[PDB]
């Protein structure tokens, strides 16, 4: 099926109108046919949240969300280093997820913070492996 | 290729590799932590900083900063476990230096020393290498400021500007462009570049509290800590 | 005393062959390129020292680390475990020095260097050195030069080499260094070999002459160094 | 996932994995109709995982509590005739490395003797032997501790 | 299972299995409880033999005049200790000329068997030693470990299914420590009655008692010794 | 700490000792020495392992080692695994020499570093010296002497002897070549050189390649006589000479 | 496979498992925590009951090495009172010496330096104690600092150790480090450790205290329960 | 799944000594008696061939002098403890002026019962049999390679000791007299033996406090074999 | 491993069930078995109670009046000189078998055959003994 692909891509075609995009865990199986050019011209990985990022993907979860007048985010920032923008969000449903226990319709970000810090710790008792080649 | 317990002993490989050293020099990342070494002049410049997970951290316990002797201070990366075990044997032989020889050790020697004691942990097979690294400053008689810098592979190592760690090697190709084409380097130059090597790797602009600058000048040659006051003095003047 | 279990690592393999020894011999060849040449007055030895970035000054380390002053010295292979024998022979040296107050033969210098080495491969609990020292010096009028090798083993070669490539540079040592000139020559032809793996830059930084005059030896500086070598070779 | 290619005989389940998980990333109605998985050791667990449609939901389930040892051998012994004579403390101070089902092999263990034995009851001290019966293992002999 | 080869080597669940399977020998040992009041203290034991001509091995063993001793498991560490338990005491009886209160005593011993549960090549210690004494504040009764965790307690048993004598104490050795020495053995003695057997004593000879007081030197009782104990009881019930 | 030790010293269950039996295969490879029964004086022989031009031959005796006035050695292995040996056995003959101002016997000389090569291998786990090599001298009783080191701390002394696996051929040569009483040590010179001349691989039989080193008794000098190959080539002319007088047979 | 064995042998993820296995095991231990004052550093220990077990007041892990310090320990019992004699005679040593108070900050560095020691060879074994060290004094103040299985020597205001950990310390930023006295810590710290570790895996158990400081003119004591019973007054009053 | 020879086992205990005690089942049957009026002790020498000389197998010797013992399994393994043994008793007599008594010898052998380890190598695997007479009369002790005393009236070692024991307690009593317990061990051995019965395969071990020593001597077990 | 399979541990576990079905249960027939190999040290003592438990044989080296006896059973058929002697050929070998004294004459015939002589000479029978004798002292 490479040979499909690698042909096409090598040809003898022009795919210059055509856009394509391709996904992975490791560039490591990538063959170097696929880590050449021409087929894949260009690379860009996935960095880990900065802070500053952090803060802005936080806030557009707080959105639909319901909380407290009382709120401040910078607290989560804090408390919350090295995490996927995927598990962030896990984090925020599950501090909401966690209001539901105490039944309150407003939940205040104290509450917040309580299930935020103790289940995103857990993560990274799960996090084993997370470690992944360039 | 690999043959017997050589992925749990210290010995050649089939084709002569040593899977220990390579285990202690990716050790380091488990400390997520940069430190960058520049140089100038009359001057040399190190910079370093620290994570405050919980607003109990006392800054003055956690600084990552340590003083060698009063003209020298040193710095180190990766665990501090590992680190501050080499700190007290860097001050003894500093120390026996000051008996035996009578005046002050060149720091240029005491690497090559501390590094034969690492060569040490990287013979016997029955003994932890030690991965931690360690980075050294030091002033000589009419040579200038020196920057030397020692990985635990059992050598030493000195240079101009050197960064080693997680994320130094981006840091370091940033330094090669701003030392040359023909830029010199005064007091005011060194620590503006300090946090431009860490900027483009990080770009996170934060408090100078959790960063700790240290310098070593000839003006009085006893080694400084500088005060976040004055950090924050440097850190505006850079951005206009 | 370590707990003393000092078992030796080495077996012996059923042809004979030693392998931690051999393993050894495999990072030597993975090291630096050094040539050596022996003719007429004295010994020139050539090293090779190149930067990995542009932020490395060669002013500080140096690879040529003579042991006595009509005695120098280079290496092949690794180098912290090049560092142990050198402060080892500095101590080595002494007692000859102070028993018999008279300069340490080259070729004394090589038994009692091998012997302790050859005894840390026996040694239970620790791996050879992976260095194949290249020794040399001016004694009694005739200089030396001397090769040794992890199993402990010396020779006695005219022009020798050390280092990635080594098998391609002997023939060129042996065609083209031979019977006996002078020190120029023998610095010549050194650096035109050393220039055969060596990159399309050659600077005062990146290689090291050392010679060894009857006189005694003489570490060159780098100015000299490119002043030879400019127009290299 | 192992490590090195090629290849992994799962990998054409790795990519049915990875396409479940693409299920529940490229597509949303896979918000509906709930999954459960459990795995017996999380040794080797894809990093993956992590996400709120994927594994979310994580608890590390020790030895139970004596407590429990004590309470689930009784829901599990409730269906048959014991002697209203039980410590249910002996057992579960007893209980050491023991699992919950090892409970349920010790219920059965009394029963198994009690053929034996004759009697339609079953007693206090046919379970701690039934406990030291199967555990811990077997055998050698008394000696050397006078 | 390879990682139970060493005592240096941590398990993934960071429990030593050596330290467990010399418990596994504390258990193998003779079930004996020792108990104390607030003025009296009673250690029984129980002796144990191979064949019937064979005399039953005591337990209890006298080392300090205040200071006696049971035992279970391993024999040869036993006396070991136990040399090392003579040590002690002459030590401060010379220089002191005053006995040493047990508290301070055992930490000298957990200390002693620290050393072989770490250092590779060395074993754990297999132990059933509880140790009895009088300080100036009355009896202590403590209990030891392969692991060398000692515990200061009231009353205490190891052995064979020893735990059924404790479920016993509970409620018994709360109401122990008002009466005096005379009740108090024979109530040592009913732990063990419930850990042997009931269709067979339970004799005079295959068992152990001693007592120690403040204003009584502690002497070992055996074989008709234990006579005046065991008189004027009751059999347990079918 | 016991997993890493690989049993070098406990014996092998089949009878055989194991880590010896890969020792004598080290000397099967390797070195080359030869020796003979002379009278009036005694010869030895070896083969250059590197018979590179290049080389300085400033060593003088390379594969030749003298450990006495009286005796002498040829090696068979790693050199320096010899060279402790050599100044070893050195320092014990000059402690006899010491002590009693008397030349060192061969018997108990050789039996004493016998005697320390056993040593490392019955305890420690040492690596037991894989070089057996050879022996040479004269004592008042006895004479002239031959003996043989063996790594399993045995010596091998004989009369003759194979080293390394190569002269196993020399040996039956030697039984079809057997002399008692026949020196003439010229003859047995150009006989350990038919030796090479068939035997060993290398053909020519190049004079730089090998090292004849004699020792002939004398009062009370003992003269050591090192034989340039001029000389020698000239010799092994003489030798083919024979061999071009032998085919003229048929 | 094997490289967990020995904790002087690394893995492929460039660390050592013999430490990692060592610091959960401090953890399945019950909860000991710690807060310091600014006059004073408080310490703390929760006791469990198991069947009774035996008499109260029996192998508490409050332990006293000296006269201004002491060991509020978590963990296997044993090794931490072999610890207890190690920093025991090292203070002797200071002591002998020297003859004043040791302070806080090089103690902790002698016995760290043994933390990291036991974990560079194959003989002995990672320690699996991690214990808490604070101390006040006039000329010193208060200073609190925890150590932990690896041999890291730092300090914080406050720290918890055992099953419960982030749960123990997350009510630590509501209480006032500074503006609170030690008298009130006492049982602000004992409301929350009542209310804290659920009932429902320990039915009973018992909560040791200790305290040192200007009160007590740095005497380091265990606070008498029968004196002011502070912790039941307000802690059984505090569940609502 | 060796382990450093000195380390516990899963169930458990000491590995290399529980396998210790299987060499006791290899080796040679010893069955000593104590009697009020003295202590017998007889064993079998095994003879596997006529080239065995007689005298030059001994099971029992006497470390003290009113002290016996008798050994079990292999031979040269107690040697080390025999030999030293009569040492310690005698430097006892020095220092105190008075013999060690039979149970002091116990206690002797018991503290260098385990000295096996590597550093500060292998436990032996005799069992013995400690004969004498002490301040209370005519005494028999029994000893395990692990240490373990336990007082044995009439105790049996080596191969058929199990089956030996049984047949003891069934003819055993407390009213033995001397000369019925020597004819009672023969009959046991002779069952126990596939050679005939003869004065080189057997030899009995006696002592009395008013007749000693003896040890014992020659033709006394020839009048003892047509007494069967 | 031949071509491309896996592995140690499967090689294992295929012997194993070898013995299994060796054991056997159940199988009464025969097909009777016999296992043969230069070193039994390598085999696991797993194979040796299901069988061989009652037999199993060990192959001496042969002494002197048994290489004599096999010189005499190859060389029957063969011619030989007169002056070939049996008691030096065996008196010169060491440590050899059948087929070695078997080589050395196969290539004293096929020496001969140069010739075209059906009759080999003993010093045609040492100069060939001499090749096989240089094969093994080769290498
Ligand atoms: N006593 C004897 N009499 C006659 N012939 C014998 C005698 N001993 C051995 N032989 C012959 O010598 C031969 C020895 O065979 P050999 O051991 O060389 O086979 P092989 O090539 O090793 O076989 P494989 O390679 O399968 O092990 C046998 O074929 C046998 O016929």
């Amino acid at each position: 099926t490479l040979m499909e692909l690698l042909n096409q891509m090598d040809g003898f075609d022009t795919l210059h109108r055509v856009k394509m995009i391709m996904a992975t865990n490791r560039p490591d199986t990538l063959d170097p046919a696929l880590l050449r050019p021409g087929r894949l011209d260009r690379k860009i990985h996935i960095d880990l949240p900065n802070e500053q990022a952090r803060l802005d993907i936080l806030k557009i979860h707080a959105g639909p969300i319901t909380k407290h007048g009382e709120i401040d985010y910078e607290a989560i920032v804090k408390l919350s280093d090295g995490f996927n923008g995927a598990d962030l969000r896990n984090v925020c449903t599950e501090a909401g997820m966690f209001a539901i226990r105490a039944d309150h319709d407003f939940v205040v970000q104290e509450d917040f913070m309580k299930a935020v810090r103790k289940v995103a710790d857990s993560k990274k008792l799960e996090s084993k492996l997370d470690y992944k080649p360039v | 290729s690999s043959a017997g317990f050589d992925r749990h002993i210290t010995i050649f490989s089939p084709e002569g590799r040593l899977y220990q050293v390579e285990y202690a020099f990716k050790a380091i990342n488990q400390g997520g932590l940069t430190s960058v070494a520049v140089r100038g002049k009359d001057c040399a410049v190190i910079v370093t900083q620290k994570k405050v997970p919980d607003k109990l951290l006392d800054s003055s316990t956690v600084t990552h900063l340590f003083k060698i002797t009063e003209n020298i201070g040193c710095v180190m990366t990766g665990m501090t476990a590992d680190s501050r075990s080499q700190v007290q044997r860097a001050r003894y032989e500093a120390a026996n230096w000051k008996y035996k020889y009578g005046y002050e050790i060149p720091v240029d020697m005491l690497c090559k020393r501390i590094a034969d004691i690492s060569q040490v942990y990287t013979q016997n097979a029955e003994m932890r290498p030690l991965g931690c690294c360690m980075i050294l400053i030091g002033i000589d008689e009419e040579q200038g400021p020196q920057v030397y810098k020692c990985d635990p592979a059992g050598y030493y190592c000195g240079f101009k500007a050197t960064a080693a760690g997680v994320k130094q090697t981006e840091s370091t190709s940033f330094l090669e462009k701003k030392v040359k084409k023909k830029f010199d380097w005064t007091f005011e130059q060194t620590v503006e570049t300090a946090i431009t090597c860490l900027s483009t790797v990080l770009s996170i602009d934060f408090k100078p509290s959790e960063i700790e600058v240290g310098v070593v000048t000839v003006e009085n040659p006893k080694f400084r800590i500088l005060t976040e006051a004055e950090i924050d003095a440097h850190l505006v003047a850079l951005a206009e | 005393a370590e707990r003393g279990y000092s078992f030796s690592l080495t077996t012996f393999s059923p042809s004979g062959k030693l392998v931690q020894i051999e393993y050894a011999l495999a990072a030597v060849a993975g090291g630096a390129p050094s040539v050596g040449i022996k003719a007429a007055n004295g010994v020139v030895l050539a090293t090779e020292k190149k930067q990995k970035s542009i932020l490395y000054d060669e002013r500080s380390v140096h690879k040529v680390e003579p042991i006595t002053k009509h005695i120098g010295l280079v290496y092949s292979g690794m180098g912290p475990d090049y560092r142990v024998l050198v402060h080892r022979a500095r101590k080595l040296a002494q007692q000859y020095y102070l028993v018999y107050q008279e300069p340490i033969p080259t070729a004394q210098l090589v038994q009692r260097v091998a012997s302790v080495m050859q005894e840390y491969t026996q040694s239970g609990g620790v791996r050879p050195f992976g260095v194949s020292l290249l020794i040399c010096g001016w004694n009694e009028g005739r200089p030396y030069l001397f090769q040794s090798d992890p199993s402990g083993a010396y020779f006695a070669w005219k022009a020798t080499a050390m280092g990635k490539n080594y098998v391609n540079g002997k023939t060129f040592l042996e065609k083209r260094y031979n019977e006996d000139l002078e020190l120029e020559d023998a610095i010549h032809t050194a650096i035109l070999t050393l220039k055969e793996s060596f990159e399309g830059q050659m600077t005062e930084d990146n290689i090291e002459v050392g010679i060894c005059n009857e006189a005694g030896f003489r570490r060159l500086t780098p100015t000299e160094v490119k002043d030879y070598l400019a127009a290299i070779a | 996932k192992r490590f090195d290619s090629e290849k992994a005989g799962d990998r054409e389940v790795q990519r049915t994995m990875l396409e479940l998980l693409n299920q529940l990333d490229g597509f949303q109605p896979n918000t509906q109709v709930k999954v459960i998985a459990a795995t017996n050791r999380v040794d080797i667990l894809d990093p993956a995982l992590l996400r709120s449609g994927r594994l979310d939901r994580k608890i590390e389930f020790p030895m139970p509590n004596e407590e429990a040892r004590a309470r689930i051998m009784q829901i599990h012994s409730r269906k048959m005739n014991v002697s209203p004579d039980v410590n249910y403390e002996e057992l579960a101070r007893c209980t050491d490395d023991f699992n919950g089902a090892q409970c349920k092999a010790v219920c059965v263990e009394a029963g198994m003797i009690a053929l034996r034995r004759g009697a339609t009851e079953l007693t206090h001290e046919d379970y701690m032997e039934g406990i030291l019966e199967v555990q811990a293992k077997k055998k050698a002999n008394l000696q050397y501790y006078a | 299972n390879q990682y139970d080869n060493d005592v240096t080597v941590w398990s993934p669940q960071g429990r030593i299995h050596q330290i467990e399977y010399a418990m596994e020998a504390v258990k193998q040992g003779s079930a004996t409880v020792g108990l104390k009041s607030k003025t009296h203290a009673v250690l029984v034991a129980l002796k144990r033999a191979q064949s019937e001509l064979a005399a039953h091995q005591k337990k209890i063993l006298h080392v300090d005049n205040h200071i006696g001793i049971s035992i279970a498991g391993l024999t040869a560490d036993a006396r070991l200790l136990c040399n090392f338990m003579r040590q002690e005491c002459l030590d401060s009886r010379f220089v002191f000329d005053r006995p040493l209160p047990v508290s301070r005593l055992v930490s000298l011993i957990g200390s002693k068997t620290q050393i072989p549960t770490q250092r590779y090549g060395r074993r754990p210690y297999g132990v059933g030693l509880l140790i009895a004494g009088y300080d100036d504040m009355g009896p202590h009764i403590f209990q030891t470990c392969p692991s060398a965790n000692y515990f200061d307690c009231r009353a205490m048993s190891i052995g064979a299914r020893s735990q059924s004598a404790r479920t016993y104490l509970e409620r018994h050795m709360s109401e122990f420590m008002e009466c005096n020495l005379n009740e108090l053995v024979k109530h040592g003695l009913r732990a063990l009655r419930e850990t042997l057997p009931a269709e067979q004593d339970l004799t005079t000879k295959n068992v152990s008692i001693g007592i120690v007081g403040k204003d009584l030197e502690f002497t070992i009782y055996d074989d008709d010794d234990v006579s005046p104990f065991l008189e004027g009881l009751e059999e347990r019930p079918q | 700490s016991r997993r890493y030790d690989s049993r070098t010293t406990i014996f092998s269950p089949e009878g055989r000792l194991y880590q010896v039996e890969y020792a004598m295969e080290a000397i099967g490879h390797a070195g080359t020495c030869l020796g003979i029964l002379a009278n009036d004086g005694v010869l030895l022989a070896a083969e250059r392992r590197n018979i590179h031009k290049l080389l300085d031959e400033v060593f003088f005796s390379e594969k030749i080692y003298k450990l006495n006035e009286d005796m002498a050695c040829s090696v068979a292995g790693i050199t320096s695994d010899a060279n402790v040996l050599t100044n070893e056995l050195r320092l014990i003959a000059q402690r006899y020499l010491l002590q009693y101002q008397e030349p060192i016997p061969c018997e108990q000389l050789v039996t004493a570093l016998c005697d320390i090569k056993q040593a490392y291998t019955q305890f420690g786990g040492k690596r037991p010296f894989g070089v057996s090599l050879l022996y040479i001298g004269w004592d008042k009783h006895y004479g002239f002497q031959l003996y043989q080191s063996d790594p399993s701390g045995n010596y091998g002394g004989w009369k003759a002897t194979c080293i390394g696996n190569n002269s196993a051929a020399a040996v039956s040569m030697l039984k079809q070549d057997y002399k008692e009483g026949e020196m003439t040590l010229k003859s047995a010179l150009a006989l350990a050189i038919k030796v090479l001349n068939k035997t060993m691989d290398v053909s020519k039989l190049s004079a730089e390649k090998v090292e004849i080193a004699t020792l002939t008794r004398e009062n009370g000098k003992t003269v050591i006589r090192v034989l340039k190959q001029k000389e020698v080539e000239q010799l092994i002319k003489k030798h083919e000479e024979e061999e071009a007088k032998a085919e003229r047979e048929k | 496979t094997g490289y967990d064995l020995s904790a002087s042998t690394f893995s492929p993820d460039g660390r050592v498992f013999q430490v990692e296995y060592a610091m959960k095991a401090v953890e399945n231990s019950s909860t000991a925590i710690g807060i310091r004052c600014k006059d004073g550093v408080v310490f703390g220990v929760e006791k469990l009951v198991l069947s009774k077990l035996y008499e109260e007041g029996s192998n508490k892990r409050l332990f006293n090495v000296d006269r201004h310090v002491g060991m509020a320990v978590a963990g296997l019992l044993a090794d931490a009172r072999s610890l207890a004699d190690i920093a025991r005679e090292e203070a002797s040593n200071f002591r002998s010496n020297f003859g004043y108070n040791i302070p806080l900050k090089h103690l902790a560095d002698r016995v760290a330096m043994y933390v990291h020691a036991y974990t560079l060879y194959s003989a002995v074994r990672p320690f699996g104690c991690s214990f808490m060290l604070g101390s006040y004094s006039v000329n010193d103040g208060a200073q609190l600092y925890m150590i932990d299985p690896s041999g890291v020597s730092y300090g914080y205001w406050g720290c918890a150790i055992g099953k419960a950990r982030q749960a123990a310390k997350t009510e630590i930023e509501k209480l006032q480090m500074k503006e609170m006295t030690c008298r009130d810590i006492v049982k602000e710290v004992a409301k929350i450790i009542y209310i804290v570790h659920d009932e429902v895996k320990d039915k009973a158990f018992e909560l040791e205290l200790s305290w040192v400081g200007e009160l007590t003119n740095g005497r380091h004591e265990i606070v008498p329960k029968d004196i002011r019973e502070e912790a039941e007054k307000y802690a059984k009053e505090s569940l609502k | 799944y060796d382990r450093g020879v000195n380390t516990f086992s899963p169930e458990g205990r000491l590995f290399q000594v529980e396998y210790a005690i299987e060499a006791i089942k290899l080796g040679s049957t010893a069955i000593g008696i104590q009697t009020s009026e003295g202590v017998c002790l007889a064993v079998e020498k095994r003879i596997t061939s006529p080239l065995m000389e007689p005298s030059s197998i001994e099971k029992i010797v006497e470390i003290d002098a009113h002290i016996g013992c008798a050994m079990s399994g292999l031979i040269a393994d107690a040697k080390t403890l025999i030999d030293k043994a009569r040492v310690e008793t005698q430097n006892h007599w020095f220092t105190y002026n008075e013999t060690m008594t039979v149970e002091s010898v116990t206690q002797a052998v018991s503290n260098l019962a385990l000295q096996f380890g590597e550093e500060d190598s292998r436990p032996f695997g005799v069992a013995l049999l400690f004969g004498g007479v002490d301040e209370k009369g005519p005494q028999l002790f029994h000893m395990d390679p692990s240490g373990t005393f336990v007082q044995c009236d009439a105790r049996a070692i080596g191969s058929a000791s199990e089956g030996a024991q049984s047949s003891l307690q069934e003819v055993y009593h407390k009213s033995m007299t001397l000369k019925e317990a020597i004819k009672s061990s023969l009959i046991i051995l002779k069952q126990v033996m596939e050679e005939k019965l003869n004065a080189t395969n057997i030899e009995l071990a006696t002592v009395q406090p008013g007749q000693n020593f003896h040890m014992f001597t020659k033709e006394e077990l020839e009048e003892v074999i047509k007494d069967i | 491993y031949d071509s491309n399979s896996g592995g140690e541990r499967e090689i294992q576990r295929t012997m194993l069930e070898l013995l299994n079905q060796l054991d056997g249960f159940d199988s009464r027939g025969d097909v009777k078995v016999i296992m043969a190999t230069n070193r039994i040290e390598t085999l696991d003592p797993a194979l040796i109670r299901p069988g061989r438990i009652d037999r199993k044989i060990e192959f001496p080296l042969p002494d002197e009046k048994t290489k004599k006896r096999i010189f005499q059973i190859h060389t029957s058929r063969m011619t030989l000189a007169d002056d070939v002697t049996l008691d030096d050929l065996i008196m010169a070998k060491d440590d050899l078998s059948g087929a070695d004294i078997k080589a050395i004459c196969t290539e004293a015939g096929l020496m001969a055959l140069r010739e075209r002589r059906m009759k080999v000479t003993n010093e045609d029978f040492k100069k060939s003994k001499e090749n096989v004798l240089y094969k093994k002292q080769e290498g």
